[PDB]
């Protein structure tokens, strides 16, 4: 599941 | 006692090569942003932070060893008491007992909180200004600040994670330093290092407190949609 998290740590 | 000079552990001495100057993060977020509270904004701004916040993680020592699930399981974590922490250090910098000042430079009257706040928010900004209070009193300085945020980041039971052993060794490593550095600078302070673990464990009440305020917003409809601090609030 995609996160805003994720996608800042990416 | 004094700040920084001889004798600072190397941990130290490394997070201070990674924590910005406040004028930088401020110039930062103003940059990603752009009468009565403009509350989306606040939200937006507090979101802005934690991005900075998440950006300093990401270049810190250890952390950036690990891979993404235990990175993220630490900051599922740590984000309130770090978002506390960052409120908390940038107000004994300021010292003023009748302002708050935010990340983007703005001045905020504590008579204007009190006019303008319900009662969970003004409770919560009251009970920080305490723990100000309390650090300055303590001569809190940048060298503790900076090991404090290392120490909350890398503060859960290595446990939940999977590489133990490089966590473990942080969470010593941190510890150590604080209690070596808060000596040496300061040793008619004798019990400082207690006293600013202490002063962390009333950044964890305050965060409980204002994740309260958060869900009462959210149950309410009152947030922003996509809010950064709502996904981690429910992760
Ligand atoms: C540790 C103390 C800080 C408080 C942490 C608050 C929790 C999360 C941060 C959310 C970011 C947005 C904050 C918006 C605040 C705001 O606009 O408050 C207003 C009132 O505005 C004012 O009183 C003047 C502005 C006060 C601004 C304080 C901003 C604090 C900013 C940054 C701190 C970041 C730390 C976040 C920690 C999060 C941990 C979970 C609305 O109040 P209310 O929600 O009680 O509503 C009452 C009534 O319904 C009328 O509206």
């Amino acid at each position: 599941r995609p996160t805003i998290l994720y996608a800042l740590l990416s | 006692g004094s700040s920084g000079g001889p004798n600072v552990p190397e941990l130290i001495l490394q997070l201070l090569q990674l924590e910005p100057e406040e004028d930088q993060v401020r110039a930062r977020i103003v940059g990603c942003l752009q009468q009565p509270a403009p509350f989306s904004l606040l939200c937006r701004m507090a979101d802005q932070t934690f991005i900075s916040i998440v950006d300093w993680a990401r270049r810190c020592m250890v952390f950036k060893e690990l891979e993404v699930a235990d990175q993220m399981t630490l900051l599922q974590n740590s984000w309130s008491e770090l978002l506390v922490l960052d409120h908390i250090y940038r107000q004994v910098q300021y010292g003023k007992e009748d302002s708050i000042l935010l990340v983007t430079g703005q001045e905020v009257e504590l008579s204007t909180v009190a006019v303008q706040a319900g009662s969970l928010l003004h409770s919560l900004v009251l009970r920080a200004q305490e723990l100000v209070l309390q650090l300055h009193a303590l001569q809190l300085d940048r060298q503790e600040f900076v090991c404090l945020k290392f120490l909350i980041l890398f503060s859960l039971d290595v446990k939940f994670l999977n590489n133990h052993s490089l966590v473990k060794d942080a969470q010593e490593k941190a510890n150590a330093a604080l209690l070596d550095y808060t000596l040496s600078h300061y040793p008619h302070s004798g019990d400082k290092f207690q006293q600013l673990l202490l002063s962390l464990v009333e950044v964890r009440a305050l965060s409980m407190q204002a994740k309260e305020y958060l869900y009462h917003k959210h149950l309410g409809n009152e947030m922003p949609r996509n809010n950064l601090l709502i996904e981690m609030l429910q992760a």
